[PDB]
């Protein structure tokens, strides 16, 4: 997971007002990755390898 | 001769209730009401005078 944002909630308001507003809530994101592979191959000649 | 010409009837005393439908955390609204009535008794136990 990752917390992208927290958002804004609440504000200072005039006392005479009798209600309040809705803010803009934050955002959360789901992320994922991957794993990679390394490979190779090599070959020999038996007699040459044995006599070297 | 009142107490027989006219009667007065009461049912419940005044009551006050708070209203959650419009009572924010920063405001209040109150409701109240009461009931009563009356009905003429004997028609012969009183007279009225008028100009003519």
């Amino acid at each position: 997971m990752k917390i992208a944002d927290y958002g804004q909630l609440g504000e200072y308001t005039c006392d005479a007002k009798c209600d309040a507003e809705f803010g803009e809530p934050g955002n959360i994101r789901h992320l994922e990755g991957k794993t990679y592979d390394y490979r190779g191959v090599f070959c020999f000649n038996r007699k040459n390898l044995q006599e070297a | 001769a009142w107490k027989t010409a006219y009667y007065a009837v009461e049912k419940r005393p005044m009551f006050f209730e708070q209203y959650e439908g419009g009572s924010s955390a920063w405001c209040v609204k109150y409701q109240f009401g009461a009931e009563d009535g009356g009905f003429v008794g004997c028609c012969e136990h009183g007279r009225v005078l008028r100009i003519g």
